């Protein structure tokens, strides 16, 4: 089997249907006969008893810690993992077949690969593919750094402004086996892109990618997109 | 004076820069408007002294722009127009120029109808289910075939250029008529040349043993036509014959800049590398086997006769 | 089930046969992202062959086989059923999967053909694990003699061929040409290399960046600059992607056309062809067994200009691209393989000599 | 429908007539006499050129119009032989302007019987008689007769009264004269730069600017507008043009007097050009 | 409306020394040819009518070097201006001067005295036209710049130009040269002034 | 007034602009008995030459001239009309009905031309009857010349090439041949002729005809044997139909494949052609401009199996028989004309200079 789906569950189904469902029918739609999903701690540690009623083919759920983030549940899930790792999360309205990003992923032979929709900036080489920079304006003392390695390797970065983070990672093998070897990391979003990004900057090296979609968005946490999701749900869910 | 001058260096500074006009038609009368503007300004006792005041101006015409030959077999032509009228009238002033002004005029007439001719004979050379081979770009190829594609059905297979794809506006040009044209690249010439039934093409430069240089990858387009032995067709017109020899004098073809062979963006291999772009091609005449022109047909065996109809061998080397 | 991928474009009337599909769409729109019915690394090599990202002949052939590997590795046996008629069985979606992503190279077909001769050949007393390993060890030992010993013969055969102060013309892009240049400029001779390249792969430049960082003088012209260069050219040297029964050299489009042009110009042409990359079919000409890439890809930047941008619109304008093409056998003289410098004539006969006979 | 350009139906021997060519034998090149209601005619395959002709077609251009002169007339026959050998070009230039008027009146004459509706040719035949037969008899010059007479007739209509065909014909034919030959407008501008580094600066450029406006003739008002702070418009929208880029270089030439009699640079930014 | 143009036929910077101590920089030689004809062939070929050359040292010498060629002859379509003074020593010193004397009207070229080009910038000169026909005088200078490789020779390390600009009004936002310099700094109100597009190049 | 002939059967698609009859059908199905559209010399000539009783070239010019001074005979002249157009606008329906009739060789064009420069060059000074007798006396002394002394002095031109002992090779019908053969078995000079023939026509046999009537000893081969004889013919004498401005030599069929064999046998070919079949108008091919006999030619009584009897009823099933074709010039290697022996390459020049210049 080429990939494991795991969906993350921080801090669910508050809309007008279930805000899990729609991961696992991405999933299940298209392939995914063996689906992991990591239950919620952190504010109430009941949603496997919710998440276990639905009618799916094969869901596999864990118990989880309250304190905990994103890397330290890819590194909970180490020795049950055996394969690529595809990352999922609750609030993920993707109207975007994932085949693209899957073929990002396959056919340049990637490290890893991502997906983002129309805070942070994300310099993009001029193919629209592989990424070269990334950075939020939150933890950076400076306004931005560029080497001349990627400038004289890439001479042409075009940048965006106005993307979210739509948390569909494609991760090889290697890169958790370093995240298990490098306890250090909490959140994987700001870990396994920023330092692999890092690291990329070097030949004999990795790469990473990303799809830029104008179909649809994902959601958030907070209220702020709590009302485009039963907007669009009311509309996309009827071809699904 | 100040006119006829201003106007002889924007001539010679428009044949130096770039292609000014687009077409070689216009090109060709708006020289014989600016031979004309010349000889009824100016003033002569004897028609040597034009012969030589041509022939200086010639001179610098082709050192503007030694490819486009256009400009100097049409100052010849003039020249041996003036060397028949002296002869006519040997055996002098306002009636030799009067007569040099009115064959002007019929010769103007006579260049206004080449294309039509060319058309109008294109008839008894395409059949019905054909296979045509072009290269490159040219107004009179393209009326060729529209206007044998009226009554006829065929295919015609437009080959575009390596170095600036030329062929492609022939293309969207000639299917918006209806031919059925294929378009590929010019690697695929002999990978094409087992299914091409006759090859129709234009030229630049009709030279003096039959030879021609025309766009490049032409010569190697003959040289598969010889190969498989099927018959070449140069619709040309009477203004592209040159009596320059191709080994005779130097610069024959006209290398450009090297920008449409290799880009800029290539890195630092551009330094150790030398790359030339040749836009023009040199084709003997054994490999040709008819050109086509405005009286008619004639085998490459015959342009030396047409010499000796349209040029003299005292003005050769100009 | 793999569907049938939909033809791009109108075709042209002599090549109604011969598929033509388009980069901008892919197979996988309606396949299971686990891939169950296709292998992981199968689909990987049909994504990355259909792409354009590996267009070598060779280095399609090595991407292959260590997709093979990756296969035979990943290879489980059901019950009561034989590796030696499964394994068969199994393949054969594939290699129809990867037909279908891209019109596979004659190497690609060998390559399928010695494997299906070893397979066959895995006696029923032996074991899963060993066998596997035997099949692996024979897939690895078979591409390392024809390819490395293969190169390093023919590049030590052309290297007592060039002499010094020559003119040695290329085409396209190969890695055996290459090798053969960085051998022979590394072993001591002093000559400079005129490269020839078409539209629309531009994959010249790509040998041309292996003559750069050598350290050879290189000049590179185009096809029909080629006319222009072989009156100064002494020896035209050529890389063959399949050698048929006949003696044609199937390869690059500009080929055969080069040749002729080559013999036209009193310039003897050599193709390098490895063993493994002969033909038992036979073919005469280019539209009866040929590749169409891209009917887009013709299209370029000329200013603001163009015109084959809303060429579907034109009913009666066809796009063409041509990849392969063969030459007729009177045209080349030489073919360097690692037992030696032969004619075009005896290419059978090396067959006949690798085919346990 | 359609006419005659004049009052008789063939033309004299040695008149150059404008034709255009419809259709090419070995005899020579049949064409149609377009002043003569599209008679037949031929031009000779040995009156095509003064130098050896191979072929008919190579100067014939079937559908373009050319001036020939008539050798050879026949009535009774019909045979009308035409040489393009015998005209000069100062003829030709002659031939194509007195067609060009010719046709003028023509289209003039037919806009009037359309205005008219005189759908019969007789009827058409005979306003053609009474309007530009009439002139071309009496001042003895076909073509040039009637255009100045109708050139006359759009200044002062008095050239009009003297016809007798009806009382809305007239009137239809001054209106259609008057619509058609009476376009007298244009506008002829320049640009100066006309200024003054001085004491008295903007004064001697007021003066400059009033003596160059009291310099503009009568129908021609020469008027100067700001378009810049050390450049000028002066423009003129008055009719004759010929005479107009005259005044306007008189008018150019005499403000730049004025500004250098005041110790004043004054420069021609732009010539005197019809807009 | 004329195409005017100034040309810096003196540049300011210590580079050529002790080349430029005898004749200047802008008449030396590339092959037979000064860089002043080659600058003025260029211009001519871009369609200029009229222009102004701006020469301090050694500017008797640059003078009667172009009175003798061919853009000084009466049958040249483009007329030169030989502006000679001793006083200015700068490029800014040159424009203020060209606004003392108020010689230029609208939309008039800038060029150094050592500048090799063949680029016909017509489609530009449109383009600064009906920029600034839309936005009322907006935009004021279109930089001209061609598509090159880092690793070129062309380019050397002293001369290297980083630039962040817009990628669907290629308007300029950041501009920068790399004179030692490992790691480069981009400002942070690029992106939010123009939140459509952006692209360092 | 004067319909247009059906085209018979099923017609080639790449032989779709040139019209196809039948010997079976005729225009005068649809005509009066007296012919008073067409002249009745010249409705007789267009049924002599669509029946197939006039095939030679020679023989055409004649009976067409012929039927030009009956008509010229029996001509009138209308009042207040010239007779050099009117002429001209009366034979240009007769040209028609005979191109209808059959489709015109290359020397009835040139007589045509000759005829049209005759009678538009008439002054209008002279009667109606001298000016009948003068074009009377003109197209008599131009068939005279331009038959019978061009054909002399060929055979004179002819006499000087034919040693003693050689082999000659003939092909098709034509008198000039037969003349020439002829003239040189009396002259003088001991030699053998092989007439190749080939279908539908066999016409040669009459040149046969007069090989044994004149006592030479002849043998009777086809086309194919061609190739079989050639090793031992030493010359190959041809009858050209009609020479075009390129050198080509447009004849029967067999002719440029004949000339290729005997290129491939180093035997140098003969055309033997006079100075009014020559042509201003150029071909390369024999599909731009040709004659289509009748499809129901081809077949044969071989037993009872005559397989093209009904050959309308496949659909799928062409019939197809060419009468003219050209050759390149490249093959031919003598032109013998009245003027002497020129090669292909000149048969323009001549032209030049007898076109009155
Ligand atoms: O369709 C095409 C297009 O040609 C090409 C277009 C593009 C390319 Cl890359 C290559 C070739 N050509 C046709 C032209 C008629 C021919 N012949 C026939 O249809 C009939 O065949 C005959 C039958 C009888 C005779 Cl005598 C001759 C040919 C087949 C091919």
């Amino acid at each position: 089997m080429e990939f494991q789906a795991v969906v993350m569950a921080v801090g669910l189904p508050v809309g007008n249907k279930p805000l899990i469902w729609y991961p696992l029918n991405l999933l299940e739609r298209v392939g995914f006969e063996e689906v992991i999903v990591v239950t919620t701690r952190d504010v109430q540690k009941a949603l496997c008893a919710e998440f276990k009623m639905k009618m799916k083919p094969d869901i596999v759920c864990i118990p989880d810690d309250a304190d905990m983030g994103t890397a330290d549940s890819l590194r909970y899930i180490y020795p049950k993992l055996k394969t690529d790792v595809l990352v999922l999360s609750c609030d993920l309205i993707t109207d975007v077949a994932l085949h693209e990003v899957v073929d990002l992923f396959r056919a340049y032979d990637a490290s890893l690969a991502m997906l983002m929709r129309k805070r942070d900036f994300i310099g993009v080489d001029s193919t629209g593919k592989r990424l070269l920079f990334m950075a939020n304006e939150a933890d950076l003392d400076e306004e931005l750094v560029i080497k001349g390695s990627i400038l004289q390797k890439h001479p042409r970065i075009r940048f965006h402004t106005g993307l979210v983070d739509a948390h569909l990672y494609c991760l090889k093998k290697y890169i958790v086996d370093f995240l298990m070897e490098n306890g250090s990391i909490t959140s994987i979003r700001s870990e396994l892109i920023p330092y692999l990004v890092r690291k990329q900057f070097s030949l004999k090296s990795l790469d990473i990618y990303s799809f830029i979609k104008e179909a649809n968005t994902l959601n958030l946490a907070p209220y702020d997109a709590c009302w485009n999701a039963c907007r669009g749900d009311r509309w996309e869910d009827l071809s699904r | 004076g100040s006119e006829l001058s201003e106007r002889i260096e924007s001539f010679v500074e428009t044949l130096k820069r770039g292609g000014g006009p687009r077409s070689s038609e216009e090109m060709a009368r708006e020289t014989l408007g600016l031979l004309r503007q010349i000889i009824t300004d100016h003033r002569w006792s004897n028609a040597g002294e034009l012969m030589e005041l041509i022939r200086r101006e010639g001179r610098r015409m082709t050192a503007a722009q030694p490819s486009e030959t256009t400009v100097g077999n049409m100052v010849r032509r003039v020249l041996k127009i003036i060397r028949e009228e002296y002869g006519r009238l040997h055996g002098h002033y306002a009636q030799l120029q009067s007569n040099i002004i009115e064959a002007i005029n019929e010769l103007l007439v006579e260049l206004e109808g080449t294309m039509e001719n060319i058309a109008a004979q294109a008839l008894e050379h395409i059949h019905s289910n054909e296979v045509i081979m072009t290269i490159g770009f040219s107004r009179t190829v393209e009326a060729f075939l529209k206007e044998a594609a009226r009554k006829r059905k065929f295919h015609v297979i437009v080959a575009e250029c390596a170095p600036f794809c030329q062929g492609h506006e022939m293309a969207v040009n000639l299917s918006k008529a209806g031919i059925e044209t294929t378009v590929m690249t010019d690697a695929a010439i002999f990978a094409v040349m087992s299914r091409v039934n006759k090859v129709i093409i234009g030229t630049k430069t009709i030279l003096a043993n039959g030879a021609l240089r025309a766009v490049t990858g032409t010569h190697t387009l003959a040289l598969a036509a010889k190969h498989h032995s099927t018959p070449l067709i140069v619709c040309a017109p009477m203004f592209k014959l040159s009596p320059q020899f191709p080994n005779e004098e130097d610069s024959f073809h006209k290398f450009v800049a090297p920008e449409e062979v290799l880009p800029f963006t290539e890195g630092d291999i551009l330094e150790k590398v030398s790359v030339h772009c040749p836009v023009f091609d040199y084709v003997p005449p054994e490999l040709i086997t008819l050109f086509i022109s405005n009286i008619g047909g004639n085998a490459p065996s015959y342009i030396y006769r047409l010499m000796s109809e349209l040029y003299h061998p005292d003005d050769h080397v100009l | 089930q793999v569907p049938t991928r939909k033809d791009y474009g109108s075709k042209v009337s002599l090549f109604s046969h011969l598929p033509q599909y388009s980069r901008q769409n892919s197979l996988t729109q309606f396949m299971s992202i686990p891939s169950s019915v296709i292998h992981p690394a199968m689909v990987r090599l049909g994504l990355q062959y259909s792409q354009g990202l590996v267009s070598g002949s060779n280095a399609r052939c090595i991407a292959l086989l260590r997709a093979l590997q990756q296969v035979i590795q990943d290879y489980t046996t059901p019950p009561n059923e034989e590796l030696s008629r499964d394994l068969v069985n199994k393949l054969k979606p594939y290699m129809s999967f990867l037909t279908q992503c891209r019109p596979l190279s004659a190497s690609m077909h060998n390559a399928i053909k010695f494997l299906n001769k070893e397979i066959t050949s895995v006696g029923s007393s032996k074991r899963e694990e060993e066998a596997k390993s035997e099949l692996r060890a024979a897939i690895d030992r078979y591409v390392q003699e024809k390819i490395v010993l293969a190169a390093q013969a023919i590049s030590r055969f052309a290297y007592q061929k060039i002499s010094n102060g020559d003119v040695i013309l290329v085409y396209g892009c190969s890695s055996l040409v290459s090798r053969i240049l960085q051998e022979a400029w590394t072993e001591g001779r002093r000559f400079r290399v005129v490269v020839v390249d078409s539209r629309p792969w531009l994959e010249g430049r790509h040998t041309l960046r292996s003559l750069v960082h050598a350290g050879v003088p290189a000049s590179y012209l185009l096809i029909p600059a080629a006319s222009y260069v072989l009156p100064e050219v002494s020896k035209v040297l050529l890389g063959a992607h399949a050698l048929l029964a006949n003696g044609s050299v199937m390869s690059r489009v500009g080929t055969a056309q080069l040749a002729l042009v080559a013999r036209a110009h009193n310039v003897p042409v050599l193709v390098c062809c490895e063993t493994y990359k002969f033909c038992e079919r036979v073919q005469t000409d280019a539209f009866v067994s040929n590749e169409l890439d891209d009917p887009d890809d013709l299209q370029c930047k000329r200013g603001e200009h163009v015109a084959l941008a809303n060429w579907q619109n034109h009913a009666s304008l066809r796009l063409l691209n041509l990849v392969y093409d063969v030459t007729p056998p009177e045209l080349v003289d030489l073919v360097i393989t690692e037992l030696g410098m032969i004619p075009c004539s005896s290419v059978p006969v090396v067959l006949r000599v690798k085919s346990s006979d | 429908l359609s006419c005659r350009f004049y009052q008789h139906k063939f033309p004299e021997v040695e008149d150059v007539v404008m034709v255009n060519v419809r259709s090419i034998a070995e005899m020579g090149a049949y064409v149609s006499l377009l002043e003569y209601n599209n008679i037949e005619g031929m031009i000779l395959l040995s009156e095509l050129s003064r130098r050896r002709i191979r072929s008919i077609n190579k100067l014939i251009r079937i559908g373009r119009n050319e001036c020939v002169v008539v050798i050879r007339v026949d009535k009774e026959k019909g045979y009308i032989d035409l040489s393009k050998r015998r005209v000069s070009p100062e003829e030709a230039i002659k031939c194509e302007d007195k067609f060009t008027k010719s046709k003028t009146v023509y289209s003039i004459l037919r806009h009037v019987a359309e205005v008219l509706e005189y759908t019969k040719d007789e009827q058409l035949e005979s306003l053609f008689q009474r309007t530009a037969w009439v002139f071309d008899d009496k001042y003895k010059r076909p073509g040039y007769g009637a255009y100045d007479a109708f050139k006359h007739a759009v200044s002062d209509p008095s050239i009009l009264d003297s016809l007798d065909l009806n009382e809305d014909e007239r009137e239809v034919l001054i209106n259609n004269i008057n619509r058609r030959l009476t376009p007298q407008a244009v506008k002829i501008r320049a640009d100066i730069e006309v200024a003054c580094y001085g004491y008295e600066g903007i004064d001697a450029v007021k003066e400059a600017l009033r003596a160059g406006l009291n310099c503009s003739t009568e129908n021609m008002p020469i008027k100067i507008n700001l378009i810049a702070p050390p450049r000028y418009v002066m423009t003129t929208t008055t009719l004759e043009r010929t005479e107009g880029l005259s005044v306007l270089s008189q008018a150019m030439a005499v403000i730049k007097e004025k500004i250098e009699e005041k110790r004043g640079v004054f420069n021609v930014q732009m010539e005197p050009k019809v807009v | 409306p004329p195409l005017q143009a100034v040309l810096v036929a003196d540049s300011f910077d210590r580079r050529f020394f002790p080349i430029s101590k005898d004749q200047p920089r802008v008449l030396l030689p590339l092959a037979n040819v000064a860089l002043i004809d080659y600058t003025l062939e260029f211009l001519t070929a871009t369609g200029v009518q009229e222009t102004f050359v701006f020469c301090c040292w050694k500017a008797a010498q640059i003078k009667e070097h172009l009175l003798k060629s061919k853009w000084c002859r009466p049958t040249s379509l483009n007329v030169v201006r030989i502006i000679t003074s001793e006083l200015y020593r700068s490029l800014g010193d040159v424009l203020r001067d060209v606004d003392a004397k108020a010689l230029v009207r609208s939309d008039f070229l800038l060029v150094y005295g050592d500048v090799i080009s063949n680029i016909n910038i017509t489609r530009a000169l449109e383009e600064h036209r009906l920029r600034r026909k839309l936005e009322k005088n907006v935009s004021v200078m279109t930089m001209i710049f061609k598509e090159s490789s880092p690793s070129h020779p062309t380019r050397c390390h002293e001369d290297n130009v980083v630039v962040a600009v817009d990628s669907t009004t290629n308007r300029v936002l950041h501009f920068q040269k790399t004179q030692g310099l490992r790691r480069f700094a981009f400002p942070l109100s690029l992106f939010q002034g123009s939140s459509d597009g952006v692209e360092v190049r």
